[PDB]
Order: structure tokens, then sequence, then C-alpha cells
């Protein structure tokens, strides 16, 4: 059961490029949920199955509604995060190399 | 070309705006068509707007995981550089080599 | 809620729209007239390269990746298989970006369209991007379609 060297460094490199990122990732959730529920109303398809997210409703529609604005500001807060965490490393490089 | 990771984390931002517009415009013609005393016209005209904002939300989903990616990788390019390289920029070697003797 | 049901589903299909065959045309008309597999292999490729704004390329690259996808949705059309030579038009344009630049625009557009477009079976998925060689480098470094690439054994390098 023997490996290769290609083999060694495509696993050297999957490792290098990982990430978890949870705002990121439930903000696709969102996205993705909206694009099959608005494909199978083109084609036709709606009945009262639990393999899509729901069917129709005034609350629980308007609740997604408010799902798509809360991970929005919970991602918009996170990238606002990174922004001054980089910036700030950048001050203190200088202020050192000073 | 090479970009910088504050640069291209900014850009993110602005392609995040525009996935909003279009996931909110779609998600009020799925209340009107949710309305208990809806009326027979709305339900005609809100579903001649859907496939023109359906291929559209797609196509700025898309660059929103394409602008992740362009990121991870500049993140990475700056942390290599990090180290003994930032601090070859100096001139004035004699000043410090006798205050650290 | 069985009226409000099937009352949507009467404007559903006869109103809003015809079926997709005119809205719908990108870069490829039909398959009948302009088959011609070899011959618009040829003259896309020299498309590609004669592009110098970056936004609009890739406005071209995700509206081509769209409908390559749509097209092996449905079956028989024309042939029964058709995922076999569209293999061979992605890889000599990855080939043909690693001459004059150094990124993988072609590769991260084909992960990001597949795994967006959300009417494609997941078992077809995976079989053509085991044919495409030079996509395995980016394949590796981005989305899930990587965990069914791998052995049984490299997984216990992986999960170590």
């Amino acid at each position: 059961m023997p490996l290769s060297q290609k083999q060694i460094d495509q696993v050297r490199t999957k490792v290098h490029y990982s990430e978890v990122d949870t705002p990121f990732n439930k903000y696709l959730d969102i996205l993705g949920k909206v694009t099959k529920l608005t494909g199978s109303i083109i084609n036709g398809t709606l009945s009262n199955d639990d393999s899509k997210i729901e069917k129709l409703t005034e609350q629980n529609i308007s609740q997604l509604k408010e799902s798509a604005h809360l991970r929005f500001l919970d991602l918009q807060s996170s990238i606002d995060t990174k922004k001054v965490a980089d910036e700030n490393w950048e001050t203190c490089q200088q202020e050192t190399l000073a | 070309e090479g970009r910088t990771y504050f640069e291209s984390l900014c850009e993110e931002e602005q392609s995040l705006q525009e996935s909003q517009t279009h996931l909110l415009n779609i998600l009020d013609i799925l209340s009107v068509l949710a309305d208990p005393r809806s009326s027979d016209d709305l339900l005609t005209e809100s579903l001649k707007k859907l496939p023109d904002l359906h291929r559209e939300l797609i196509n700025s989903s898309i660059r929103l995981r394409y602008d992740k990616y362009q990121t991870r990788e500049a993140q990475l390019l700056e942390d290599t550089k990090t180290g003994r390289d930032v601090a070859a920029g100096v001139q004035n070697p004699k000043s410090i080599s006798e205050y650290y003797s | 809620m069985a009226e409000q049901t099937l009352l949507s589903k009467l404007n559903a299909l006869s109103q809003k729209v015809i079926p997709p065959a005119s809205p719908s045309q990108a870069s490829i008309l039909t398959e009948e007239v302009i088959r011609n597999w070899p011959e618009r292999s040829k003259t896309l490729c020299s498309d590609f390269t004669a592009l110098e704004s970056n936004d609009e390329k890739e406005d071209w690259l995700r509206t081509l990746f769209i409908e390559l996808f749509d097209f092996i949705n449905k079956n028989d059309e024309n042939s029964p298989l058709k995922l076999s030579d569209v293999a061979s038009f992605t890889n000599e344009l990855v080939n043909h970006e690693r001459q004059v630049s150094q990124a993988s625009i072609v590769g991260k557009m084909f992960i990001a369209v597949s795994s967006t477009v959300p009417n494609i079976n997941d078992l077809t998925t995976i079989s053509l991007c085991k044919l495409i060689p030079s996509l395995h480098e980016e394949l590796f470094k981005f989305s899930w379609i990587s965990s069914k690439l791998l052995n049984k054994e490299q997984t216990t390098l992986l999960r170590h």
C-alpha cells in the first residue's frame, strides 16, 4: 500500500489551504436556500414535502428574511474586524522599526 | 498582478453588498406570493420579474466565492514574507551593533 | 391551504414566460447546425487569449461555465454521452494560461461555478473532474469534491 512523492505533496497542500470560517459559511446557506427554492417555482413543483426549506408562509418566510439580514451583519462585522486587526499589526511593525 | 491582503479584503465587501440587494429583491416577491388578502394582478406581475433576478443572483454569488479564494491566497503570501525580510530596510548597522554589544 | 397551494400553480405554468430556449443562448446556439466540436474548439481558445479586461473575461468565463453544466444536465438531446470530449477543451485553456501568466483563473472559476449551479446531479460532477488532469492542484486547495478524489489510505495522512 505505498505512496508517491506526488501523493505526499498533494496532502501537504490541502492542509496548508484549509480554513474554517463560521460567519462566511452560514451566509452561503441562505444564498443556497433561495436558489433551490426559486428554482422549483420556475419549474412548477410546490408540494407539502420537507425536503426543501418550506412551502408557503407569511411568518416563516419573513423569518428567512430576518435570517438573511442577521447573518449579513455578522459577516459584515467580521470583515471589518479582520480589517482593523491587519491595520494595527502594520502600525506596531512600523513603530518598532522606527 | 500582485495585490495586497488589505486591498483584496476591502474588495470583498464591495461584492458582498451587490449580493445583498438581489437577495432582498427576491425575498419580497416570495412574500407577496404569500399574502392572504392578495390581489389577482400582483400575483401575475411579480412572477414576470422572477427569472431575470434568478440568474443575476447566481452571477453575484459566484463572484463572492471567487473573491473569497483570492483573499486566501493573498493572506498566505504575506505570511511567508514576515521575519528577517521586514528588518532588511535599515541603513544604520553601526548604531545597533554597538547598542547590542 | 390547498387552495392557495393550487391557485399559484395555474399561474405558474401558463403565463409567466416561454420554456427556456431563446433567453439562454450565450455562445452555444444549437448542436445540429453548429455541432462543430473540433471546429468550435479552435476559435474559442483564440478568443480567450485576446482578452485583457479582467472583469469581462470572467464575465465570459462564468457565462460559459453555467451553460456547460446545464448542457450535461439533460440527457439524450443529441448524444447519450457528452462528458468525455469537454475535458480536452478545458485542459488546453489551463496550459495556455500557464504560459503567459501564473494564476488559476480557469481553475478558480471551475470550482466556483460547480458548487453554485443548483440543478446539476451530484454523481455526474465528480466523474468528469476525475479525468481532467491539470486542475488537481486547485481542486485540493478548494471545494469538497476533493473528498471523493482522494484514496482510502491517503486520508490517514490527512486525518493525522
